[PDB]
């Protein structure tokens, strides 16, 4: 019954660290570009 | 950096209300983007193969190279 | 506790939440999840949303001027 959300005065950089505390991929959503970092990316269906 | 619908991905700017990219293939058509260095496609149909002005055509197959003229072929070259 | 505080309860925030870092924890993977859609929101200098991140009901949305992808270099 309601939407859960995230806001901000500026840029949302969800990343993801490692045990040393080392970025291996980023979503950084900003003003302008919406950027995915990363080794890689994928889209997927529900069947495979 | 995962994703998983029904549907897909999408996005459109804005600023125009345009979809620039969308992964529904069948609603919106796909398109050649640029800057591309080389394309793996499974059927062509390709009215005709050329070089540039420079350096040789090569149609180099690890496979069997099966060319069939049903009206017929014309090798046309100087010491062939 | 001693430098933080546990909590093992459903806390509900019957009002709006502020932070800087939000965490999960390194045993547990986070997960967020609800039934209409889940927004992320990004603002100008004005306060105007410039780029979503949308989760809708079937599938992704992304809006935006630009979308780049790259590698980690
Ligand atoms: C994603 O989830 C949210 C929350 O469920 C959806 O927002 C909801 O949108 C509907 C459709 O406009 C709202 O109903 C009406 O909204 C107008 C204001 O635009 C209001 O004046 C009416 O009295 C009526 O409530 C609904 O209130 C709104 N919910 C919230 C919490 O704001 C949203 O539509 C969902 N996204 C999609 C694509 O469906
Ligand atoms: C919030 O997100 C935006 C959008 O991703 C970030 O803007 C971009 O930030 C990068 C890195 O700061 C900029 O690259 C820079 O390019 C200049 C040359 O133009 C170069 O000299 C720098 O060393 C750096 O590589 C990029 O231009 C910039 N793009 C735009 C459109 O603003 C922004 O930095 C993010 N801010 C934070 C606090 O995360
Ligand atoms: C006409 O076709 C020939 C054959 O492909 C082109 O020559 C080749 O052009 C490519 C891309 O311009 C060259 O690749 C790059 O070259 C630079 C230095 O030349 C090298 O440092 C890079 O690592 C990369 O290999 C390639 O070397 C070049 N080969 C030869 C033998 O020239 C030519 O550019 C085409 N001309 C036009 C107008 O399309």
């Amino acid at each position: 019954g309601n939407a859960l959300y995230f806001k901000s005065a500026r840029n949302v950089t969800v990343n993801i660290l490692n045990d040393q505390t080392k970025v291996l991929t980023q979503l950084i959503t900003g003003p302008k570009a919406v950027e995915a970092y990363g080794k890689k990316f994928e889209v997927k269906t529900v069947s495979g | 950096t995962s994703i998983t619908s029904d549907i897909g991905m999408q996005f459109f700017d804005p600023r125009t209300q345009n979809i620039l990219f969308s992964t529904d293939y069948e609603t919106h058509e796909f398109h050649l983007p640029s800057g591309v260095k080389s394309l793996n496609v499974q059927k062509a149909s390709t009215e005709r193969i050329t070089s540039n002005a420079t350096s040789d055509l090569n149609i180099k197959v690890d496979g069997r190279a099966i060319v069939r003229g049903n009206e017929g072929v014309f090798i046309m070259g100087k010491t062939i | 506790t001693k430098d933080g505080l546990r909590l093992e309860g459903e806390s509900e925030f019957l009002f709006p939440l502020y932070a800087k870092e939000i965490h999960s924890r390194v045993d547990s993977s986070l997960l967020l999840q609800s039934t209409q859609n889940v927004t992320v929101n990004a603002r100008n200098s004005d306060g105007e949303v410039t780029g979503r991140l949308k989760v809708g009901p079937q599938m992704v949305e992304v809006q935006s001027q630009q979308f780049q992808i790259n590698s980690r270099e």
